């Protein structure tokens, strides 16, 4: 019974770290899409003044 | 004649023992035999959110 339950506090420690991992990797996807889509922005900007 | 032999009567001690709750049973009995399958399942929420994180 103990060891199982060692078993168990390891495991949702590595599930704890490698979430909150998950989460950073996520968050700087997001921030990079928000860049990305600013530098969109300018790119439609570009191509509207191009068209006229 | 006479003199004494036996005597006393109020004047005597015990001890105590003690038994115990029986619902006590074994060890495993609620968040201790559950922890078998509980981990199972632990088990599981970390593989799914590996494939999560991957």
């Amino acid at each position: 019974i103990k060891f199982t339950k060692q078993s168990s506090v390891a495991s949702t420690r590595n599930t704890l770290k490698m979430a909150q991992d998950a989460e950073r990797a996520g968050m700087n996807t997001l921030g990079m899409l928000g860049h990305q889509s600013e530098q969109l922005n300018n790119v439609e900007g570009n191509l509207d003044l191009m068209k006229v | 004649e006479v003199e004494a032999a036996i005597s006393d009567v109020g004047g005597q001690q015990i001890f105590s023992q003690a038994l115990l709750n029986a619902n006590r049973r074994g060890e495993a009995k609620t968040a201790l035999a559950e922890v078998q399958a509980r981990h199972q399942e632990l088990l599981k929420l970390e593989k799914s959110m590996a494939e999560l994180t991957q």
